[PDB]
């Protein structure tokens, strides 16, 4: 799952199945770490109008 | 692929369904890949 974003801690608790979140826009909100199996919230960058 | 999902619900209720909510889990997914049209269940007889 390719991305660019800031990786934070999440306080959402993912049920044991669920691997992906998806937000209303149906991209990846959070995703569960593939190694130390972790919820991890995915924000986007800080864009804005100069 | 063979989903069963499953949930487990402590009740108290005698005879029927009880009425209420409770969203099934995904338990497991089986690759059998195989065509399946009929079931039946197994039960358990009480010998004395
Ligand atoms: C390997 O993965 C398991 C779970 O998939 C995890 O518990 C374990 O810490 C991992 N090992 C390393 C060295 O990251
Ligand atoms: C699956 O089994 C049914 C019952 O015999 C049969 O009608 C059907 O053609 C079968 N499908 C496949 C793909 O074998």
């Amino acid at each position: 799952l390719t991305g660019t974003g800031v990786l934070t801690e999440s306080n959402k608790k993912f049920l044991p199945f669920q691997q992906f979140g998806r937000d209303i826009a149906d991209t990846t909100d959070a995703v569960r770490d593939p190694q130390t199996l972790e919820i991890l919230d995915i924000t986007p960058c800080s864009f804005g109008g100069v | 692929y063979f989903k069963i999902y499953s949930k487990h619900t402590p009740i108290n209720l005698v005879r029927d369904l009880p009425q209420g909510f409770s969203a099934l889990e995904p338990l497991v997914d089986l690759p059998i890949g195989i065509n399946i049209t009929r079931f039946q269940t197994l039960l358990a007889l009480h010998r004395s």
